[PDB]
RNA sequence: GCCCAGACAGCCAGGAUGUUGGCUUAGAAGCAGCCAUCAUUUAAAGAAAGCGUAAUAGCUCACUGGUCGAGUCGGCCUGC
């Protein structure tokens, strides 16, 4: 394909897109020759940009439990993991999601009543 | 079939009847507790007669009910580490009995699941704020 | 400013500056109420986008046939599906794969002479 | 002394995990009584301030966010 469009097929890829593709090249040509796309590739102002998907955590409801329930359920925490990050809403509840599980994510959260935001 | 209800705890492996204390209870959201006895001091055999285990019990959607004995060790061996029949009124003035640091990393782990929290050291503890409230010294 | 338009400044920012952000607001408000906005900040997709395997073919390249045999090889399609999933270059080769895999499985890719990327 | 980092009260959703803490008690499981009142998971949840159960359950409060939106609160003294 061409080189431009190429570059274009990049910027539309989401990171994840990217990332795997980056690691990929780097399987064949090597980490020297898969140097040029890794390094090219990062820049993709994801963190740049302070994105977009994730379900961060805007509110969650005057109680823990029911929020952090649902945060230890898809997480997987005790008593110290979603007890010291879920409040101020550290809204990285969880990351990589498509947006059906962010969609989804959010639900579970709402249900508990947590105010949440899809990024 | 839409019609359900949830909830049972830890009941002593052998008791049921009667009434008090499981009588109207969970005899009036569709389960009698007439069978449902046989059906729990007879699933609940070859274990410890003395072991509080809670199992999760559904109701109903016809009539019957549902069985699921899970698994003390925890709570047990906690209390029959110090003493269970011979415990302390004011437990913090003084001990009962006493447990090492290698039965401290013992009753952990057999119950992560359920007990939760991240590393062995975060699991050490907070059964060491279970530790005693019940004579028990931490040494 | 507009609460809202706070929202899409802190979707702009970069990292660096994020940080900055949420460290001087801890430093002003405390780690107990500087608390609600070390959190809003955190989730900018930095590592959310990327740290997850499937395995897309970008081209084909030169050589098609070459392309194809190794395509034949690990999915075992036949020879109409397996070109036919070569020449559109449908991406997706397989997915469900280890890292490890997905990284190898293109290690017998782009030696018969294609251009591939995992998502 | 507290005040334009909009809180204090409404409304929405939320009050947990070890645990029914222990002892005791026919039973008591936050909530008869006797002792303590720790920690694990967070903006925030007291091993629990009330209603409620035979004992559970269920329902509120404390605590904090969203939304609703300006001075408020504690105290001293004096005139009638």
């Amino acid at each position: 394909i061409t080189k431009d469009q190429i570059i274009e097929a990049v910027a539309a890829m989401s990171v994840m897109d990217v990332v795997e593709l980056i690691s990929a090249m780097e399987e064949k040509f090597g980490v020297s020759a898969a140097a040029a796309v890794a390094v090219a590739a990062g820049p993709v102002e994801a963190a740049e940009e302070k994105t977009e998907f994730d379900v961060i955590l805007k509110a969650a409801g005057a109680n823990k439990v029911a929020v952090i329930k649902a945060v230890r359920g898809a997480t997987g925490l005790g008593l110290k993991e979603a007890k010291d990050l879920v409040e101020s809403a550290p809204a990285a509840l969880k990351e990589g999601v498509s947006k059906d599980d962010a969609e989804a994510l959010k639900k579970a959260l709402e249900e508990a009543g947590a105010e949440v935001e899809v990024k | 079939k839409k019609v359900q209800a949830y909830v049972k705890l830890q009941v002593a492996a052998g008791m049921a009847n009667p009434s008090p204390p499981v009588g109207p209870a969970l005899g009036q959201q569709g389960v009698n507790i007439m069978e449902f006895c046989k059906a729990f001091n007879a699933k609940t055999d070859s274990i410890e007669k003395g072991l509080p285990i809670p199992v999760v019990i559904t109701v109903y959607a016809d009539r019957s009910f549902t069985f699921v004995t899970k698994t003390p060790p925890a709570a047990v061996l906690l209390k029959k580490a110090a003493g269970i029949k011979s415990g302390s009124g004011k437990p913090n003035k003084d001990k009962v009995g006493k447990i090492s640091r290698a039965q401290l990393q013992e009753i952990a782990q057999t119950k992560a699941a359920d007990m939760t929290g991240a590393d062995i050291e975060a699991m050490t503890r907070s059964i060491e704020g279970t530790a005693r409230s019940m004579g028990l010294v931490v040494e």
